Order: C-alpha cells, then structure tokens, then sequence
C-alpha cells in the first residue's frame, strides 16, 4: 500500500486536469504512482476536492486504500476537507472506513474535528467504529466534546 | 522610473505564513502618513524571508521617500518578534537590476567556496557597502557563524534539551561590564585605578566546546562538545557560486536610486584597490558582469520543492552550454545557486554570463542579441525548469494583479486565480503565455502538539516549540568575535538527525520531574498542503499575474479581455494593474 | 496656520498621572535641538492617552519638522513601558482640523455599529490612511479585538489568575518558527525539503475557548470558555458614532501639513470607489461633512460623566437638527466618547450638513443664522457645554479678539497648588468685566478616583508577588493587550479584561484572588486597602511644565494687547513660582 | 443638593449659606458617598466646616469606604478643621473599611501637631489597622523620631 508518465499524472490529477488524465491513462501512466510524501494521484484528488478525476482513477485500478509516508488515505483526505460526493466514491470502491494513519487518527476522526456532519454519518453508515480512539486516547465523541458541538455529539 | 524603496527582514527558521501573519502584515499596517506613495507590495517566503517593496510617484526625491519609510518602520519595530528584530531589518533605496559583479576565487584552490564566501563578508562587503551610489550589495555566499550542531542522542543521555545548551551559551559566552578599581566616586587618597575584566566573548570552536552543560552526581562533567560538533560555519548555507566552475563568492551590487553608474563603479573599484595587498594568498578578484552590452544574464527557476543539489545540476548544463558551444563568445559564467532573479530558494539560480571582446565577436551572428536566443531555444529543451537568457541595464506585456478584497483567504484566491488562468488560455487569439508569477503550493509538515498530553507529563509547551525550532530550523543564540570581528552563534541540529519525519521522535525534552519525554508522546502529524510564497498587493493578499498580447494584437486590447474576464471571477476578488501596466 | 507636527501614544488602562509621568515626561525632555520650534504642549489623559504637539514657525518644511521631531523621540523610546511601544506610537504632520468625514451605514440595518466599525477598520482605514495628503486618520469607532472577558468566581473556583489566563493564551494562540525537513546543510542526496508547520494563530473566538488552562488531578479539563466569556469586541468601547439617529461609523480626516485639499479630496474618493464593489449586503458610503454648507456642535460634560449620559445630551442635540432645522439640515453625524478636545466618556461632536444653497434662502437660513439659534437653544442644556459653530468663523473672531494665557508651575509647586493659583486668577479676573469676559480654563476638573494600597509586608509574608497582583488587578480593571491573532486573514489585537459586572463597584475588589507561592488563593482584601481621593483626569504640560490654559476675550471696544497687559498685571500677584506665557493667538 | 456638593468644594463661602438658607440638604452626597462637609475638609475651607455644622452637617458621615470627614482633615494636615470638627463630636477613634483611624493617617504624614490634638481627644496609641499595625509602627518604619517619642 506504500507506493514521467507517472510523473505527469500526478501533477495533472492535482490541478483537475480531467482531459491529461484520462490522455495519460489511456497512453500507459502508473495509475499509481507515488510523490516523495508518498501521495498518488488518488491522494491529490481527494485533497483537491476533484471528484471525476477521482472515478476516472478508480476505473482503471487505483489503490483506494493507498498508504502516505505517515499512513493517511485519500478518505482521509477526503473525510477531512469536506468533500462529501468523493466520500461516498471512495467506500463505494472498498475504501478502508477504519483505517488509521501512525497517530491512531480515522477519517471518522478529521470529519469529526472539522464538524463535516454530512460525512461523519456517511462514515458511520459504512461502519466506522465510533469508539475508535487515537494514540491520545481521543474518540469522536471525545473531540466533538472539546469542540462544543452539540449537534456532532448527538449524531454519535 | 518611479523609485521604489525596499524593506527586507528574516526571520530564522520561519514559514511563509508565519513570516506574513507576524512581520509583514504589521509593517503593512503601520505604512501610513507617507507621501507621495503610489503602491505597495510584498513577498514572504519559507526562507523566512520578507520583501515590501514601496514605488513612489515619478519626481518623488528618494532621499525623502527613503526617510520616511525608515522612520515609520522604526516606530513599528518594537512590534515584531525580536528575532525578526535582531536580525536587523534594511530599507534602501537602490535600481532592483545589479550594476556590477565582484568575483572572488583562489587561485590556489586553497580555499573553499565557503572560506571564500567569509572572507568577502568580513573583509570586503562592509566597505563596499558604504560606497557612495552603492544601493544593495548581496553576498554570494554566507558569513561565517560559530555553528554548534547538536546531537539528539547524546542531549538525551545526559538529560538536556537545546534550551539547556542556549541558556549555557549566553551565559558563559557572555562580555560583562564589570566597573573599575578606584572607580568613581572613589574613597579619598586612593591610589589604584584599572579596569575591572571578567567575562570576555569566546573566539574559537575550542572556547565553545568546553562551555560547562551540567555537573553530573558522581562529578563528571558535561561540556558543550559532548552533545555537539562545534565548528565555523555559514549563517546559512543556501547560496553557493562558481566562477567558470571553480569554487567562489562575491558580490552582486545595485545602484542606488538617482546615483551615477560609472563613477560608483570606478568608486568601486578604488575601494578594491585598497583590499587586494591584503588578501591571503591565492585570493583574486575577478570581474564576471560589469553593465553591443557584453553581458547577459540566464535565470533558473525549478518547481518549488526542489533541491539544492537538483537545482545545481541544472546550472550545470547551463554553465556547460556556454563553457562548450559558445566557447568562441563567452568569457567567463558566474553561476550562484540558491539565489534567483526574483527572490531566493533551494530551487532557483542565476548565471550571469560575459562575452569576450566585442572585437573578438565578428558577425551578427556572434552578438548578444542572437546569442542569447540561440541559448533560450537550447534551454528550452530542460525538463522541469523554466530557463532563459536575457538583458537588464543598471537602471514587456503587462502586469495583473489578482486581490483578495473580502477576507477569502489563499485557497480560495488561489481558485480564482486558476479560474482566470483557464480563461485566458480559451483566447489564444488575444493572449498569449497568461501564467503566475509566483510559486505553487507545495507539501508540508504539519505537526500537532497535543496540549493536554504535555500538561499531563509536565513538559512546558514553550520548551516544546524551542526545541523545535532550534533543531529544525536553528537558532541566533548571541555574538562571538572571529579574528577580531563580530559574528553571529547558531545551535542547530546535526544535519542527519533534521532529514527524515522519524526522526521527530529522536528528540526529547524534559519535564518538570526531570523525565525525559520523546517527541512522540505528545505530538502527531500529517502532510498538508501550502503557500511558499505568499504575495500582497496594497496591503491585501494577491496574486501577480502575467501575460501578453498576442501576435497582431494591440495591448491595450488584451488588457481588455483580462478586465472582462476578471469581472466575472467569484465575489470578493478584485484586480489591479501595477507596474509596466499602471 | 503655523505647522504642528503630533506625537500620539496609548497606554490601555493608564491613569493621567502615569501617562504623565512614565511617557509624556520622557519624550518631553528630548524635544530639544528641533530647528523653528515655537513652543511644545501636551495632555495626558486617564483615558491612557497622551497628545504631544510641536508647533513650528511658518515657513518651516513639515517634512523636516517631522523628522527632527521622530528623531529625538527615538531617544525616549526605549525607555517607555513595553505596553506603550506595542501600541504603536504616532508621529503625525497634519492640519488639527477635519477635511472630510466618510460616513458608512448598513441600509439593511444588517450590522450592528460594532460591525460596521470593524468593518471600517479592516478594509478600509489602511488604504486611505497611506492615500497621499492625508495627514491623520481618525476612526469613529474601533476595530474587533479578541476579547476575553474574565470570570472572578470560575477563575478562584479553579485556583487560576488572570495571569495564568495570559500565559496560556501566549503558549497557545502563538506562530511558531519550525524550521524544515531536508534544510540546508542537508545531508547529501536527500531528496524531501519540506517546511515544518507548527502552532499557528488561533483564528475564531471557537478557538479560543477550547485553550487549555489546566487538568485536574483527576483527569478533568479546564478550558478558557470555562473561566470566560470569549467573543469579537472593540479593541475598546469607548468611541460610537450615529448618522441621522441610525448606527454608523466612520473615518475623520485630517490634511497633512501644506498638502493640496481638492487633489487629496479626490484621492480618497477614488480610493473608496476601489472598495465599494465588495462591500458586504446593505453598507453603504455617506458623506456627512466635506469641508460654508456644513458646520459643527461640540458637546462637553463635566469629567465623571458616563457615556450614558453623554448620549442623552447628544440623542438632545440631534434631535434639535432633526425637527427644528428639518428643512435646512441634510444630515447629523453624531459621535460619542470623540470630541474637539480629544477622547473621553463626557465628550462628543456632531457634524451637520446642510441642504443645497439654493434651497435654502433667506436671512436665518444661512450658517451663522443656524449656528447662533442653535448655540442659543442648546444654552438651555444644563450641565453640558454645547456650542455649533462654523470652524472658520470662530477661528476668524478669536484670532481677531480673544487670547490664549497658560498658567505654568515653574517650582515643582505640583498639581494642586497649580490648581489653587488658577482659580485665584480665575475669580480676580472676574472682578474685571470692563476689561475681560469670560474667564475660562480648558481643561477638566478633578474628579474622585480610587487609590488602593498594596501592603508590601503582607504580601511578602503570604507569599504573593508584587507582579502577580499589580497583573491581575490592572488586566481585570483596565484590559490587557495579550498578544495577536487572524480575524478573516488580517492581524488583529487579543485583550483580557474582567466581564463588566465584575469591575463596577468598589466591593468588585474584593472577588479577585492571586495565588500565592505556596498555592493558596488569596483575595485582594487581604495585602489591600483603599481610600477615595481627588485626581486630575487631563494633565496639561507646556514647554515641559506643568500648566493650565486659560483662554478669554478682551471686553467690547478694548483692544487685545489691553486685555493681555491686565491678566500680566493680575498673574504678577499669584503665588511665588507660579509664571505664565502667551501661547496660540497671543504669541 | 448638587450646588452645595460643588459650592463646599470650590471654597466660595457666599454661596453655600446662601442654600441653608434656602433649605438645601446639608447631608447630601455625591456617588462616592462625600457630603459637603467632606469636601470641605478635604480641600481646607474653614469656615465652610464651620457653617456646615452649624446646619446640623453629619460629624460623623461616611463615604462608601466608611472614611468620616475627620479622616480627610486629620490626613491632608489641617489642624483648623481637626479641631473644629472634634469639638462638634467626631469619633476619635473612627474606622473606616480597612480599620484606618485619623490617628494612623496624622501619624503617616508627619502631622505632629494634629497628632498631639487628637491624643488630647481621646485617640486610642495602641489602636490597629487590619494589618495589626499602630501609630507607633508607623513612625518606626519612617523614621519619624519625634513623633515616635509622642506616642511613647
């Protein structure tokens, strides 16, 4: 999971180039290629919020579940910039729901802390272990407490 | 031209943002009650560095606008952070092209470049400095730094963290006022009267090795080599020159605003004149760019994020191009990594390139107008950076500014600036090479120091951040005298304990029990996304954008679809012309 | 109009005295070696504020008058309190007077005038105060700040001070410098440089809630919401302005020194016609006062008087212009805690602006027929100065009539014998109608303040710290300016002060609580006792000394220089080291 | 009974007979809780003092920190008014809120003759404030001799 052409595609897939993406796949370009904080071009369109370029790399076999250097997932990407639509997209295709990066932080964890209320019922939906807890012994609940957001603690 | 007035400030160690939000922005908003001001606008980079530029109305007397500007600056100066502060600020009033080159080599290859590099900042930019008509001076190069390079492992094992070696610096690397003998008022009939010495600064990397860290129980002694490598080193290490491809420094001099070129380049050389029965042996001066014109210049820019050394490869070819197939025009190639024709990073360069005599050149061909083209088309086949010759005297398209005119902060700018820029690329019939100006966000290193976890282990969080920041980003501690001269102390972690996110958690700090806490107890991180440059315009943030006219094409109609295309960019963004287009 | 170049600082919380005596003094005694200087005065007000100004001969170039005068300022600057210098002190070369006043209302009445305010001073006060020609930018209103407003009893029931509130907000809204990954010198063939982001400004009153103050022993946190209430507000409150009875705020502005009046006009309005486009829903621009077709009324309460009360005098004159003068006034922009004398909660101004020329014929519906039944009608007002006047027309009858007499103390006499040998004076020129009327100082009265004594033996002996108390009584009472952060992407102020209710009564002192060295919490009555006493609220200083200005006019028919030679003759008989000088007109 | 607040303060004794004998109250108070009979004392107007008691003024009101007039005459050193208002009944021994007594503020400024006088009165040497100090300690901590040998 710790991932020219290759090079291409990544800066493309950043700036929503939908059109050099789908020319670069269709010309060979490593679907999963990797930077050097380990972000493939799955990583860059879930952070950018691009959502065809995100199905468009699904599509031709792009790890859903790619590891950076310090563990985080294009759902965490997704889940904690608030882009709900690439959310859904990302579980649709077995995105791990409870996968955690080396701080013991879940994608329930980000959408919980920037209050995306949308995204945490998204995740939860798909089974994301509501007592997770990171490596300071923090769960969702745990952060929408400290947050004062009522309406997050009563959605958990 | 209308002249223009240059703030500069660093702050060690600083990002982008923080330079902005705690220098920039305050000087922004104390830059009132100046006359005759036309427009302001600034940089602030994750070198830590920050630029205000402040262009006056044509006729305006520099002198004055210079006065000015200094004086609201100092009433602002006890409102930035004393390290931005202690490094000293400077407000000139000079032409933003060089005027001339000083080189520095040795012949004698006794010297390195970073030997080199000292010797001109502290035997020859001083005096140059107070030239008359001399502007700016910058340094090739860096001065030496007393620089204490400290060990994780080591710090941990006797327990000390990098606020015990700072507080230890200070204090036994400290020039105490200590009074007289029979000072006055004295005791009547007293006999004796001499200077009380005590406390005197360190002169040496062997002075510093032995400043006493701690006494451990059993009666050991720590000194400041056991947890450290103590050595002279540059300030910083982020500009290195070559001259021809040997090992140099020198100085790149501006002309001051309304100063006489030629006599403050005779005024120059006089001053160098002096300088050479003194150099140490081997050292010579050579004279890479002195303003057909002769000269040239050639700018590197790589994508922000990269290197020192993947920058330099690309000088090299550039360097290599005009050492080989333009052996028959081309004198000589000043070539500086880390130092670009807009701004300084890790990922720019300049070149600046002197042909042989004008005699020496027959043919059309041979002149720096079709030479310098024959090497814009050459380098326009290098892969991942923008490489060009060009010319600039000692003293065109137009020039956007995109403004953020309701609070809409940088990735929404940064939106609509993409927006505007996919716009203009649907009219190549009208606008051509519509691109920015400045630098793209790039990946950086977000650590979270967790307060509660802190508190609970009674780790102070202000130990924390200076741990750090002193680690990773070094840290001005005090002065020391090198060889008579005063020169700056920096504690900085070892280069191979500040490389790698891991190592992170190689460093400790103590709590209030005496504990010793890895980083990773009370911290997490991630990788984001951010601004290495962040830009403003009249006191707003902004975005400079650039672009011309297309073939058969007036300007004044391309600045015309550029302000309709602006109208229709989210609400909140506005626009400006400056520069060439105001 | 002879150039006068002003020196402007603030001390937030600062008595007159210590305004006096720890910053105006200081720079008054470098304010020599300045070429053409005529004379040099001075207020320090309990507001925290002290007015310096400098004026020179005419002729003088302002510009150089400026830079002589900053010159020897830098002399004193390291020597003010750090809370002076991080206010930022001014030096200002501009005419005393107002060229125009830009009005902004919300039509939608969407927005409070603490809103409209910030709002002013956010987008718009910076670009006009750098316009070329404008000289002083005054601000009917005032900025958001951070405000974190204390609790006595939540910060006593968690063993925490307000020095305990400061250092956890400086720890934890701070920017921190973190250098990078792959920094120069890196170790050779490394290929990731990254910059380090750590702690950055905290940006939303959300934030500063959840700071983390403490944990208790059993696990439970303490947060700044738990000890505070914590929400955007003025830098301070002190400053509230009304156009035609509706909220509003605006910029005063005033000319630099020799600079053109019509092309700077235009570069402010061109500068604002930058702004409008991205004005938020409903603000809108108004223009109450261009500089006859406008006048103004001056408004000054006895020193003691509330804002509250003010108002009431103000909501008076308004209300005058507003019915009586319907038909020949356009508009009133009134403004509240800013007066012609400066700043302070018993004064206030109102700027009218008159319907077209034309529309308004006649005899008694010209300025001076307005102005003279408006000053007669507002002579109704008890206990309140109130006067309109048209500014060149009185400057035209004193210049022609009146004088300007300082009282000085040349003996180290202080303040009160000063105060003795003014009303001295005052009531032996009374004695003089034939040759002098209307006898007056301007300045305030002394008014009762509150001394309180810290006991140094019991604070010793308990084990609480001089810096603890004097931190925790003066952020409580007076507000504190902690440190920076980002409001919407521009650096503004964070202040900690006592939630009103808490710092009203004499007996507030005593539900305050410092902790001692050895942990236990002690309340203020214990080390401090306090006593009402009488203080100045404005010190006027001239040429260095203390002083009273006295302004009067001669009697009808006698010249000036005959009702100047009477009050030399009554000075000759007031107390030994009592002196005077001729200052403004008169000199 | 503002104008007579403000006439006991300026010192201009027409005036204040004048309202008693136009019936204004004599016991009026300002928001710090002074009458005229306090400002009186405070500013040195004799004969106000004198007038004000004959009007049947309060010898003995408080201010909101319970500081009686004799407090404000015994501190600012006017021997007239210490006088004046103890032969017209002001408690010698008066406390206001901090236990401070016109001895302990007489002693403090080196008022020795209005030391002598109130001792004559009745002042109690040995009494308190609610630091547990007395007039003695204060003449010990400022050097005052002469004072301190007054005391015993």
């Amino acid at each position: 999971h710790h991932h020219d052409l290759g090079k291409k595609l990544l800066e493309a897939a950043r700036a929503g180039r939908d059109d050099e993406v789908r020319i670069l796949m269709a010309n060979g370009a490593d679907v999963n290629a990797a930077d050097v904080v380990g972000w493939t071009p799955l990583h860059l369109a879930a952070y950018w919020g691009h959502l065809e370029i995100v199905e468009v790399l699904l599509k031709n076999g792009a790890d859903v579940n790619a590891y950076d250097t310090l563990g985080s997932t294009p759902l965490h990407l997704a889940a904690h910039f608030g882009h709900l639509e690439i959310v859904e997209v990302l579980l649709k295709n077995g995105a791990d729901v409870n996968a955690k990066d080396d701080n013991g932080i879940t994608p329930l964890h980000l959408a919980a802390n920037r209050g995306h209320l949308e995204i945490v019922e998204v995740l939860l939906k798909y089974g994301a272990d509501v007592n997770a807890q990171d490596k300071f012994g923090k769960t969702a609940f745990d952060i929408s407490i400290n947050n004062g957001n009522e309406d997050l603690a009563e959605i958990l | 031209a209308p002249p223009a007035v240059t703030i500069s400030a660093s702050y060690p160690g600083a990002d982008a943002k923080t330079v902005q939000d705690t220098v920039t922005q305050v000087i922004e908003q104390n830059m009132n009650g100046i006359d005759n001001l036309m427009y302001m606008s600034s940089n602030s980079d994750s070198t830590g560095t920050v630029q205000i530029t402040l262009t006056f109305e044509s006729g305006t007397d520099a002198d004055i606008a210079q006065v000015q500007v200094q004086n609201k600056l100092q009433l602002a100066m006890p409102l930035l952070p004393q390290e931005v502060q202690q490094q000293g600020v400077s407000v000139e009033k000079s032409s933003s092209s060089f005027l001339m080159v000083v080189g520095v080599i040795n012949t004698d290859g006794t010297m390195t470049q970073e030997d080199i590099s000292d010797y001109v900042a502290a035997n020859m930019k001083d005096a140059i400095s107070r030239t008359s008509g001399v502007g700016d001076v910058q340094l090739f190069g860096s001065q030496y730094a007393m620089r204490i390079w400290m060990n994780p492992n080591e710090l941990n094992k006797f327990q000390l963290t990098p606020v015990d070696v700072i507080t230890a610096i200070k204090a036994q690397n400290a020039q105490v006022a200590a009074g007289q003998l029979g000072g006055t008022p004295p005791v009547k009939g007293q006999q004796l009267n001499a200077s009380i010495i005590a406390q005197t600064r360190l002169t040496s990397t062997e002075e510093f090795g032995k400043i006493l860290l701690k006494v451990n129980q059993d009666g050991s002694r720590v000194l400041l080599r056991d947890v450290a490598k103590i050595e002279l080193g540059g300030e910083n290490y982020d500009i290195i020159a070559e001259f021809n491809g040997q090992p140099a420094s020198g100085l790149g001099i501006k002309l001051a605003t309304g100063a006489n070129a030629l006599d403050t380049a005779a005024a120059i050389r006089a001053e160098l004149a002096k300088m050479e029965p003194f150099f140490p042996s081997g050292l010579k001066i050579v004279y890479p760019y002195d303003t057909d014109q002769g000269v040239f210049m050639t700018m590197v820019q790589l994508p922000a994020g990269a290197t020192q050394e993947r920058t330099q490869k690309v000088l090299n070819e550039v360097t290599h191009y005009y050492l080989t197939k333009e052996k028959n025009n081309v004198e000589s190639v000043f070539a500086v990594n880390g130092f670009g024709f807009a701004g300084r990073g890790q990922n720019t360069g300049i070149a600046f390139v002197s042909l042989k005599d004008w005699a020496d050149r027959p043919g059309e061909e041979n002149k720096v107008e079709a030479i310098t083209m024959r090497a814009t088309r050459a380098f326009s086949q290098i892969k991942d950076a923008m490489v060009f010759a060009f010319n600039l005297p000692a003293i065109t398209g137009f020039d956007f500014e995109l403004i953020d005119q309701a609070g809409l902060g940088h990735e929404k700018l940064t939106q609509a600036r993409n927006q505007l820029l996919a716009e203009a690329a649907k009219h190549p019939d009208m606008l051509t090479s519509v691109r920015p100006n400045g630098l793209e966000d790039t990946p950086q290193f977000k650590i979270d120091i967790d307060q509660e976890k802190a508190q609970a282990l009674g780790v102070s969080i202000n130990d924390i951040n200076t741990t750090l920041g002193a680690a990773w980003g070094g840290s001005y501690v005090n002065d020391f005298i090198d060889r008579g001269r005063v020169k700056k102390v920096y504690v900085m972690s070892e280069a191979k304990y500040r490389m790698l996110p891991d190592d992170i958690g190689d460093w400790y700090v103590r709590a209030a029990d005496g504990q010793m806490v890895p980083f990773s107890a009370f911290s997490s991180s991630r990788w984001e996304y951010g601004s290495p440059r962040l830009e403003r315009y009249n006191g707003l943030p902004s975005m400079e954008i650039l672009g011309q006219a297309a073939p058969g094409k007036s300007t004044g109609e391309a600045m015309e679809l550029m302000e309709q295309l602006a109208s229709k960019l989210p609400t909140g963004v506005g626009y400006d012309w400056t520069g060439m287009s105001y």
